[PDB]
């Protein structure tokens, strides 16, 4: 196929860094 | 009751709650749980079943109001594309005073808070029993009944948030454009391209074939115009040695208004370095085989393209894509040979295709060039047979301005078009790297730009330069986001998948 | 030589190339490895040792050729802000004869594949030598042998080839947006997008685009901010919704104004300013500790060899309130909060602005001298990210009336280094108090105020038809990316910034 070039970020995602709590859950609507 | 009649009153009575200091706007209600979480917790509940060790705070919109005595009162919660019912008892609420007053208050489309336990009435229904609903904000206008939905598009495009209410699919088309936008980003990030946004104003328009928008900068004297494609800036990223690109943004033509045309619309472009349009066939393979099966879990669709008043295709995103050579397929569905593909640019080729035209009955407005009778004849001939995921391969130079010659068949290029049940939806071509042919293309172009042609383009020279510091073989893509947005969600009218679609006014 | 002979010879030999039918412009080379996987695999060799049982084709820019002489040259190829030699020797080519043909028709700058084997010299120097080298795609210009500003941000391709920075800024620049995304995605918001072109331009205070669409006979606004279009979703049931997108302002073209530049707003429903400035919190110091690895940040305001601040994005962040905080900064008591739409107020303002040397070109409004004062006492104290909150209703058409401080909104702006980067308010919901201030401003527009704002009266009708208690908030993602690339200049985070030709 095409040459593996590695993701500029991941391999995502992020915000497993930081998930605030104050506000009830909504779902993610991608999952 | 009279719409504006109503609108007068409850107005009014809004007021009035408003100099009593009731306070009908608060601005904080604390929501413990959504309703659907709510749902998905306490569904297990027996008829007739009340937790009073559980009390919970959800919110919503009041769609219906109705009495079971003047101590009973259900109110139809919405939120979520998702209902719960509120049964309100005098006996569990705070006060009858107060019972009695939030009931007195209370109208079908108020914004409302619910402080309840958890139950279920005696028919089975999953309620929630209030000690205190807050009104968060009143609706003013009365809300339809209506048997067949909102279904006036005039309505429901101009106010979409009525569209919203009244309608549950609404909101799962806008869902289903999102998870479109969002697995593409990922596909394309997951194989090293870099997102990236390009100008929106340039100062001469290019990258595509369109009647652009123009508008005036005043601190620097000029007119600016409105982009119809970040083609251009791309490939000169590319240039620069960033070898995989893309960018999903607006774009903007100055046209008229149809089921497949709006003045701006979402695309996506990527390009990448030391890849060819057969790559490109690859991956669009790939990505829109596995968009399609991982949105609406299967390679097969249904569209009803005239309505559901209407026939039903079965589309089949399996593949591999069929594949189809313009000029070979067309030979075929005309039953005749065409002139030889390095014959194009002559007017022996152009009088024969219209000819052809005129015989088989396809319009094609003036100017009448052989690009555009081309283009009308493979629309009647090859576009309407592609029900099913079909690749359009091969068109002649003079359709691609900014397509690599073909390596192997004169007078054509290295592109291809992706159809989809009749219509386009992607466009590549291993890009033209060569400035010296790309500069004399641009030629043709402003040459044709000059007899009166307002959608044929300019000559970028500042494009032309970068060429000429070495963009390296590469292949690029555009989707028109919109369109798929269209087939999967079953709609027949670009105006289903934009939130807010141009409007000619009232 | 001279560049423009320079180009005209190889104009001439690229051509000669063309009808001889060696092929300059190939259709297609099948790279086998990217140039970075090359060096990860092949980093750990030993100096003077040679696979020679693998054979790899790669490809890249040539940034030197230099020749030990005769049967020996070697080739600096770039790509990805990596480098790799091409160590060409005679003896390891496919034949002397194409071995000086090659050589002799390649010169710097040319995009070219490579095929051969991974190596190490005895010199240390990881390299491939090759087999077969194959012309890709020419450069006809001499390459300069880059700094100038103006030359950099009109020519970007020829930066990103010179300068192994800016791709780094880019990258950046990249991971800050998909990290937002990422962040408001996983909290339930649904990735909306709203009109770019309008017919009543609304949202912000700005000077809008104007273009005309030609079958409508209509004229029609470039947009200023989405705002308007996220709170009528809102209304419609979406509780939360966001949209990383352009913007436009017919301006000033500068150090930090561009024409179209790009912004993130989001509106969450049942949220107030309080929860979003918990929010706000968690989403810049996450995205900052995890796109630089620290909380830490210096960043230099004026030139490389200027003054450096050293800023802390550890939460939480600095607090202050916009009209108490003046009253200290002033050393005086400012008029009560429900006195500010009084002219009396304004010419109390006008006269401190005067007193303490503050310029407030023409209309002195209460809000513009207001904004001139706390630009020249408050932002100035905002180096760390501090919280300006508590706004006066006369500069927050759109803000909610404080709930308990008469004449404030709930509103607060994000500043870091002296430059807001957020601005966010729990959102006024009343139709009644919405149309009044958009009166206000309509009146003030007739009496020229000229960035101030219209009537919508169907965003006004939307309200009617009832809006939940929500709360908005919008961030300059050129902002933030020049503050994560020490950058003091936008153009340097906009890969071809708006020039004034
Ligand atoms: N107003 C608009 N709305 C939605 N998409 C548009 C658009 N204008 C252009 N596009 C996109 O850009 C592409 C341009 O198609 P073209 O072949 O140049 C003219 P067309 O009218 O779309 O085809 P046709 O005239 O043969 O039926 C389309 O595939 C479409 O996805
Ligand atoms: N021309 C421009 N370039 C970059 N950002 C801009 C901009 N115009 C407005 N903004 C954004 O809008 C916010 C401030 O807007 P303004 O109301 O115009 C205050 P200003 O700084 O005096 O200009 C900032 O967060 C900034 O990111
Ligand atoms: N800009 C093109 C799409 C990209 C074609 C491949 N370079 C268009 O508007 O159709
Ligand atoms: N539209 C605002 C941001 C949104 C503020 C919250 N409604 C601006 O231009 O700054
Ligand atoms: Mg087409
Ligand atoms: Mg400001």
């Amino acid at each position: 196929p095409m040459y593996q070039v590695k993701p500029y970020h991941g391999g995502g995602a992020p915000l497993r860094v930081e998930l605030p709590t104050c506000m009830y859950r909504l779902p993610n609507v991608h999952g | 009751v009279d719409p504006n009649q109503y609108y007068k009153i409850r107005s009014q009575a809004i007021h009035q709650l408003k100099v009593n200091g009731e306070d009908p706007y608060p601005h904080k209600f604390h929501v413990d749980i959504s309703l659907t979480d709510f749902i998905q917790k306490y569904s297990h509940l027996q008829p007739g079943d009340h937790l009073t060790d559980i009390t919970l705070k959800v919110a919503g919109r009041i769609h219906a109001k109705r009495a079971s005595g003047g101590k009973l009162i259900f109110y139809d919660l919405r939120g979520e594309g998702v209902k719960l019912q509120v049964m309100a008892n005098s006996r569990n609420y705070k006060s009858e005073e107060e019972f009695i007053h939030i009931n007195n208050k209370l109208r079908r489309g108020d914004i409302i808070g619910v402080q309840g336990n958890p139950g279920k009435t005696k028919k089975g229904e999953l309620s929630i029993i209030p000690y205190e609903i807050t009104l968060l904000s009143p609706c003013l206008h009365m809300l339809p009944h209506l048997h067949f939905g909102l279904k006036d598009k005039e309505t429901r495009y101009r106010q979409r948030y009525l569209d919203l209410i009244l309608n549950d699919f609404v909101r799962q088309k806008f869902i289903i454009r999102s998870k479109i936008i969002t697995y593409i980003r990922s596909f394309l990030d997951e194989l090293g391209f870099l997102e990236i946004e390009t100008p929106m104003m340039n100062i001469i328009p290019g990258g595509a074939v369109a009647k652009p928008f123009i508008t005036y900068h005043n601190e620097l004297d000029m007119n600016l115009y409105m982009r119809i494609a970040p083609e251009l800036y791309h490939k000169m990223l590319v240039v620069g040695g960033i070898d995989r690109v893309y960018e999903i943004g607006r774009q903007f033509r100055n046209e008229g208004i149809d089921l497949t045309h709006n003045p701006e619309f979402t695309t996506c472009e990527f390009y990448m370095a030391y890849a060819d349009y057969h790559d490109l066939m690859e991956i669009t393979e790939k990505m829109v085989s596995g968009m399609v099966k991982h949105i609406t879990g299967s390679y097969k669709v249904t569209y009803h393209p005239d309505g559901p008043e209407g026939q039903a295709y079965d589309v089949d995103f399996t593949p591999p894509f069929r594949r189809i050579n313009m000029v070979e397929e067309l030979e075929k569905a005309l039953g005749m040979k065409l002139p030889e593909t390095n014959l194009f640019e002559t007017e022996e080729t152009r009088k024969i295709l219209d000819d052809i035209c005129v015989a088989k009955a396809v319009e094609c407005p003036p100017p009448r060039t052989t690009a555009r009778l081309l283009d009308k004849l493979v629309g009647e001939f090859l576009e309407v047979t592609c029900i099913n995921p079909t690749f359009i391969c091969d068109h002649p130079q003079i359709m691609s301005p900014l397509a690599k010659w073909h390596r192997s068949k004169e007078g054509l290029t290295e592109r291809f078009e992706l159809f989809v049940m009749k219509k386009e939806i992607c466009n590549a071509y291993t890009e033209l790297n060569d400035p010296m042919r790309q500069r004399q293309l641009f030629e043709e172009q402003a040459k044709a730009k000059a007899a009166g042609d307002d959608e044929a383009m300019f000559i970028d020279e500042n494009f032309c330069t970068a060429l000429e510091y070495g963009l390296p073989p590469t292949a690029g893509w555009g989707m028109g986001i919109d369109r798929v947005a269209m087939f999967l969600t079953d709609s027949n009218n670009i105006k289903e998948v934009l939130l807010f679609p141009a409007m000619k006014p009232e």
